[PDB]
Formats: structure tokens, sequence, C-alpha cells
RNA sequence: GUGCUCGCUUCGGCAGCACAUAUACUAAAAUUGGAACGAUACAGAGAAGAUUAGCAUGGCCCCUGCGCAAGGAUGACACGCAAAUUCGUGAAGCGUU
RNA sequence: GUAAGAGCCUAGCAUGUAGAACUGGUUACC
């Protein structure tokens, strides 16, 4: 089980924000949705950071 | 041949589960093979169109 | 393809010490040598359960 | 002995542990046998002891 | 906590494996009944009584068998169900919201 | 996984015929030759003039199919693994290709280790379901001919410098143009062209059978080896599970019993339940049609 | 006739018609000489023994140089005692050990000694020969040539 | 094998007693299979033009390393005709109850 | 333009196994 030592910290910051946004759209969406759109929502997430980064 | 794994999959069922049984007997009952026809079937046919 | 995100984690239980010690090995790291191998407990004047029940 | 039965076991053909505790190549070796060969701090620092003993 | 301490104690055995390196002599015996009954089988008797020895282990000797191979996750207990609640009830507009 | 198991699967000719025997366990010893994954190896000594033989495939593939773990003939009836399968059906289809070995091992270790560890787990079922021809080849006295000293590979050279203190054997090895010197150890496992099993199999074509009628609907018993020590009133309650019973003819001058049912079925029945098999009165009762 | 078959382990202290009174009813016929047997784990019953270690390897040793022993089963069929083996060797030897001094007494070996340890050479304390047995065992006339037409099968088939 | 026997009783033998009580993965083998670089041809290194640092992620992929360090081409692989439950309008032409 | 197969393409390290199965049958009434 691999340590986040130096050169993993981004990397693993990064792979942990998604997995916390995955489970709250999972808990967000209501009960009849097709439980698909969560590649986008990431994908907008993403775009939303690069945004903030360019002002 | 010269490989760990690969040659399972024609041998036999790969990671095999058998179907759960129970409140009906179903040990009598089977299926049909398919018919071979080796002078007019193709790779194209067992396919399908693309 | 190759960069790709990962949308389902690696699960636990197959390796070292997960159902048979991954069949009893023997390799150990030095993190795993005997270290601080007795628990200290509260005494009477830190904060032991027997002073904390009867403290209103 | 050991260190040579080490040596054979490995593979390493390719490698010699003369008498007085040094290792030498046999040849010139590719990239894959030098990064096949390349041994750790266990191995060299037992030889070394070994060549001080034999000292 | 004595079941626990049995499992911690056989996972500490590991970190130190040999400092006062094993000893080994409780030979003991087991009475059994084959239960495959000949009038000639065992010689002439319904029991045989066998003396276990534990083989005594070399200490300069290393480990025997490779342990790395690997084969994928079998199946999970059998599933468990729902007993969810009756699916309330998705309409047109809030699914276009 | 490892095995870690105490006291071996053993039959009683492979145990040898002292009741006191001395056996040393080994931990982690060998691999098996079936699993390849490692068990607890456990050894002896069979009797005075023996091999010193040891168990060769772990508990678990002794589980599976009901088998001891050095010689892998039966528990209960002492027969190949491939004749047994032949007198049963075949339902266990253990896989032979690595990976599905590995992981049907594992999953059937599971399925053991989630049990009370007693009972064979798929076998038992139709192991209620017996007493086929097996039990009518079945070898009733101890074979101690197995535990026996390999043929000495110096002495077919003509060179055994050891001599009378050579404690293998000074004798013939088998001839190699014969079907029953191949025997691999997977083949005699999985039960796959055992030529023990072949030969044991054709001996059992041979064997007396129970047959069908020559004509049709004849229900008509032709039954040798009465004998005049019994009565015509017992056949009846003995012979009663079939159904109600048709004609009952009775000869005692050649001790010879015919008999009708209502259906030609029940007369096949009572000749295969009956033929070869039957005995009351402590007297044989042979049987024939017509 | 108060208490349960088998569970196990009773934490009262039962009473001889509590506890070995017979089960009432038939046996069923669905199970073997394997199944009928009160087995332990698929061969039969194993339990831990405390048998004298002495004993045992006397009567383990007495059935190996000879053929019989007596029989340590808990009842069998109940009766204080009987001999398993070959059991006429048993009554014709009055039933004696291999740790007692024998009746037989005839038809010893016959070896070298030559124990001085001054001979070089000649020396053989224990390490002494027998006088009629004799070492490399040669086979026979036509055993000999029966393993050459075996081998030579052998080297027909690789 | 040794010793003791107010043993026969000589120094020859025998008898009695005492102590001493179960080695060996049994081979100097026969077999059985999977395996040493590395040479042979081929083969050529990710990120939407080109030249490129990399950090990950997943597991029936491993190598070097004592390593829960770090390397191995970012170690390799991953590149997918990426289709999972379940349909309706309107007229228009033709035949039919 | 070097370790990446693949294959080859030749090799080599483990093994000291388990196992040899052979026995037979009578006939008669209006
Ligand atoms: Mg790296
Ligand atoms: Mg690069
Ligand atoms: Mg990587
Ligand atoms: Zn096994
Ligand atoms: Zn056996
Ligand atoms: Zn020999």
């Amino acid at each position: 089980a691999k340590t986040v030592t130096k050169q993993r910290v981004e990397s693993h910051f990064d792979l942990e924000l998604r997995a916390a946004v995955m489970h709250d759209i999972l808990d967000m969406m209501p009960e009849g949705i097709k439980q698909n759109k969560a590649r986008t929502i990431l994908q907008h997430l993403s775009e939303a950071w690069r945004c903030w980064k360019a002002n | 041949r010269k490989r760990k794994r690969g040659v399972d999959y024609n041998a036999e069922i790969p990671f095999e589960k058998k179907p759960a049984l129970g409140f009906y007997d179903t040990s009598e009952e089977n299926y049909q093979a398919l018919d071979a026809d080796f002078r007019k079937l193709r790779q194209q046919d067992l396919d399908g169109e693309l | 393809t190759a960069a790709r995100p990962t949308f389902e984690p690696a699960r636990g239980g197959r390796g070292k010490g997960e159902g048979d010690l991954s069949q009893l090995s023997k390799q150990y790291s030095s993190r795993d040598l005997p270290s601080h191998t007795k628990i200290k407990y509260r005494q009477t004047t830190q904060d032991a359960p027997e002073e904390v029940r009867n403290r209103d | 002995n050991m260190l040579n039965l080490l040596i054979h076991r490995k593979n390493l053909n390719y490698l010699h542990l003369d008498y007085n505790f040094n290792l030498k190549p046999v040849k010139t070796l590719t990239t894959k046998e030098r990064k096949k060969s390349r041994f750790g701090n266990a191995f060299h620092l037992c030889r070394e002891v070994l060549r001080l003993t034999k000292l | 906590r004595v079941a626990l301490e049995k499992s911690v104690s056989q996972k500490v055995a590991a970190a130190m494996p040999v400092r006062a390196a094993d000893k080994l002599a409780p030979a003991q015996y087991i009475r059994y009944t084959p239960s495959q009954q000949g009038v000639a089988f065992n010689s002439g008797a319904k029991q045989r009584v066998i003396r276990m020895v534990e083989m005594q282990k070399d200490p300069m000797e290393p480990p025997r068998f490779k342990i790395n191979k690997k084969i994928p996750r079998g199946p999970p207990s059998p599933p468990a169900p729902v007993m969810h609640s009756p699916s309330r009830k998705m309409t047109v507009k809030e699914q276009q919201e | 996984n490892w095995e870690d198991a105490d006291f071996p699967i053993l039959c009683q000719t492979c145990l040898g015929e002292n009741p006191y025997i001395r056996m040393t366990k080994e931990k982690y010893g060998k691999e098996c030759k079936i699993c390849a994954r490692p068990f607890t190896v456990f050894r002896w000594c069979p009797g005075v003039r023996m091999r010193f033989k040891k168990t060769e495939v772990c508990q678990t593939c002794s589980k599976l199919k009901n088998v001891c773990q050095t010689c892998l003939l039966d528990l209960e009836y002492g027969l190949p693994i491939q004749v047994r399968d032949a007198g049963l059906s075949f339902k266990d289809d253990m896989p032979k290709s690595d990976v599905n070995k590995e992981y049907y091992t594992q999953n059937m270790e599971r399925e053991i280790s989630n049990s009370d560890g007693t009972r064979p787990v798929g076998m038992l079922g139709k192991a209620t379901s017996t007493s086929d021809m097996l039990l009518k080849l079945a070898r009733t006295t101890p074979y101690y001919k197995r535990n026996r000293p390999h043929i000495c590979s110096f002495w077919v050279k003509g060179e055994c410098k050891r001599g009378e203190e050579c404690p293998y054997r000074h004798e013939k090895p088998t001839d190699p143009d014969d079907p029953l010197a191949d025997q691999n150890i997977k083949d005699r496992y999985y039960g796959i062209n055992d030529p023990v099993a072949d030969k044991l199999l054709k001996r059992a074509s041979t064997m007396p059978r129970l047959d069908p009628p020559e004509d049709k609907t004849i229900t008509t018993l032709y039954v040798g080896g009465l004998g005049d020590t019994i009565t015509e009133t017992d056949l009846r309650n003995h012979f009663y599970q079939f159904g109600e019973i048709r004609t009952i003819t009775v000869v005692q001058r050649q001790q010879c019993a015919f008999i009708q049912f209502a259906t030609r079925q029940a007369a096949e029945v009572a000749a295969e339940k009956s033929f070869n098999k039957l005995i009351v009165n402590g007297r044989r009762l042979n049987v024939k049609w017509g | 006739v108060h208490l349960d078959p088998a569970v196990k382990e009773v934490q009262y202290n039962p009473t001889y018609e509590t506890m070995f009174a017979p089960e009432f009813g038939p046996e069923n016929p669905f199970r073997t000489q394997q199944m009928a047997a009160p087995r332990n784990m698929l061969s039969g019953y194993a339990e831990p023994a405390h048998i004298n270690d002495f004993m045992f390897e006397q009567q383990r040793r007495t059935f190996a140089t000879y053929g019989y022993a007596l029989d340590p089963s808990l009842d069998n069929h109940q009766v204080s005692a009987k001999y398993i083996g070959s059991v006429e060797e048993a009554e014709k030897n009055q039933g004696l050990t291999v740790f007692e001094t024998g009746q037989k007494k005839t038809e010893k070996r016959k070896k070298f000694k030559e124990n001085d340890a001054s001979n070089i050479d000649g020396f053989l304390g224990p390490w002494a020969k027998y006088v009629d047995e004799k070492d490399v065992a040669k086979p026979s006339e036509e055993e000999q040539k029966e393993l050459d037409e075996i081998t030579a099968k052998r080297q027909k088939k690789g």
C-alpha cells in the first residue's frame, strides 16, 4: 500500500477530489435519474478550475 | 505455446459460476448446439453486419 | 486511453496481511520491527475513567 | 560459495566473483543484463565484510 | 480480548522470526477409529493409535515455495434483498431540469 | 492459501498392518501434486519391509473427490476415481487449466471453510445413491503389495554395491510394453484415461446382470436355486414392495419358482434389485427369464 | 431418557440412566458405512489418546518383531481383554514382548571379530560383517539378459 | 558386548541374572517436466503540427532494490466500428372489414 | 536509432513421487 510521499501529493489530492465529487453527485441526484452523466460534471469541474486559474 | 493463461478459453468455462438452483427441477432440460454448415459460413457471418 | 481517470478504487483484502497473512511471508519492513511495545494508560491525576465517572 | 550461489541462482552467468571478492562482468553487458544484475547494498556490504575477513 | 490477542501474537511472530529459535517436543498420541472396518484391514482391530512428532525444522533453510502468485477475487456472499421503498415517481419536467 | 491440518485422510492398506504407527508431521513440507498449494505432509512407515509412504495431495483435493491422500483411491470402496465416477455421475468438472484451477480451488476451499469440515462437499448427495456394480468388485482384503520399495536402479545395471543391505527390491520391473505402465498422477486424479480404471471397467462389463423379458409384457419369473428349506408365504412379504404381485407359480420338484406381476416394469425391477444380489433364508435365490 | 443425543460438553453431572440410554426408533437407510460410523473428519474418528510411551512402543516393537500386540481399543466388544495380530504366535510364545528375556535362544549368526585396535587395516570393532552373507549381489544368469531386454525395450521408446 | 553368579564347575562350553532396546526426506539412482543469456530475421518508444519533464490510476503483467524510498520508455498494458431496460406523429399511395 | 515482445531457437533448473485387480451352475406334466 504505497505512501503519498512527495511526488504523489498533487496526484493524490486530485485523485481524492474527484472521488468526493463522485460521492456527492451520486447522493445529490434524485430517485429517477438514469445514473449516467458523472463524467460530464467532472469535466465541468475541471473546466471551472481552469477558468478560476485563468481569472 | 509459451504462455501461462489464454488456452483456458476454448478448453473450458473460464471462471464458471453455476446457476443457483431452487424450487424447480431443471436437470432434465438441455439446449441444442448450433448448426455447423462449413460450406457457407464466413468470419463476417458469425460477427454480424458492421 | 493511457491518460485516464479512475472511476473505481483498488479494493483491499488481497495483499500482505489480508486473509492468510498473504500465506505467511518472510519479508518485513524496518517500520514493522518492535517499537512502542507498551501501552501507556491514564494515571489517577491525568483523566482515568474512575475519576471521570463521578464528576459533574 | 553463498555469494556465487546467489549469483548462479539469479541466472547471472555473465558475472564473476573472484576469490578476493571482486565482482566483475565476464563480458560487455547489454542494457537489459545491466538492469538485471544491479545488486543492492545488502549483497555488496556482505561481500565487502567477506573481503575484510579474507584479508 | 482473548480471541484477538491470539491473532495479534500470530501476526507479531513474523516480526522477529528467530531471536531465541524455536523448540519442539510435544510428541503426542491420537486414537483413531478407521471407519472402514474389515476383518483383515487393520490387522485385527477396531482402532489404531498413532504417535505424532512434529518434524524438526532447519534454521538454515530459506523459504520453500513461491507465494507471489495471484488469482482474481472470487464471488462474494449471496446477494441481500434490497428492502427499498416503492420507487418515488419521477416526472418529465424534473427529469429535464 | 496454505492448508495446515492435523491427522491426514488415509485408507487402511496405506496406513499399514500395525495398529501402532509412528508418523512425523511437517508443517508446510511439499506442494500438492494437483493443487500446487502447499500442505501439511504426514509421513509414516506402514510395516517392516515397506516403503515409508507419505501424503501426496491436500486435505482439500481429497475432500473434493473422496480419496486417500497417498494412493488416490476411494475411502469407502477402494477403487480408482474413473471407475467410481463411471458407477456414478461426473458433475464435479474440476478445471485442469491453470488459473481456472486455482480460482475453483480458492472458491471450493472457501465453501469448505464456510462449513463444518466433515463431509464430501458435492459428493454427498450423489454418495447417498450408491451400491452399483462397484460394490461387486471392491477389494475385500488389503493390498499390501503397493507398500513396497522401488526396483534398485543399480541392480538393473548389475552394479548394486549394497547387496543384501540395499532396502530396494532386487526383482523384475514391469514390462513397459503395457498400457498399465504410463499412469500420470493427474490422469489418475481427474478420472481421465486411467488404464487401471480401464481394466476394472472391462472386468465390470463381463459381470452378470439382470436382463429384459424375451417377449412383451411377460412378468413370468423363472427362479432357480430355491431350495426346500424355505416357504412361499415369506416370498410375498419380501416381494410385495414392488406392487400387487400377479401370478405365483411354485414348483419344488425342480426347486423353481415362477412369478407374475401386474406390469413388466415391476418384473424388470425384481430382476435388477434381485439378480446376483438377493439372498433370504441364508440361501441364494437365483433368477432368470422363462 | 432426559438429555439431548449429541450437542457436547454437559454443564451438569449426568446420571447413567440420563445419558447412556439408546436412541429410539429405526435407523435411516440413507447412510453408508462411512456415514453411519461416528466419524470425525472424512475417514473416521480421531481423538487425543494419552498412552504411556514405553507401553506403546513396547507393543509397537512387539508387533514389528513378531506380529502380535494387545488391543488399544477403548471398549470394543465389551470384555476385559484380547490380543490382535497373528494370534497363533501370541499363545505359542506365551505373549512375550521385545523388552523381556526371550524363551527361544538358538541359531545365532556368525561374524568376524578383531577387537584390539592394534593391527592397522585389520580392525573392525562393531563394523564386523557376517561370515555367511556377502556383498555385491549380481542377479542371475537369465535375469541379466532379461533386464538387458527390458532396457532395450526402454531404448526403443525415447 | 561386558560384569556378577559361594552355577554346573573347568579355566573349554553351557545355564541364570543385570545393564545395554528401533537409524534413515530410506539412492552411489532410474525417471519426469520446465527452464540460459543471448544470438536469429521482424520490431521502434505517450499527450489532438513538431520537440519534449513527468506524477498518477486498474490488475490472472512483471524486473532492480532491505525498502511503506526510488528507478525500470511517464516500466509495460489501457486506444474501444465506446449502442443497457423502453417509443410515438402527420399526411400520401395501395389492398382489406 | 536500445529492452518489447511475439515468437523462436537452442537450452536448463527443479523431481527422488503416487500407481500395477484373477476365479466358474439344473428341467420338467393332461
Ligand atoms: Mg516511476
Ligand atoms: Mg520521457
Ligand atoms: Mg506508471
Ligand atoms: Zn491439493
Ligand atoms: Zn491409501
Ligand atoms: Zn539394490
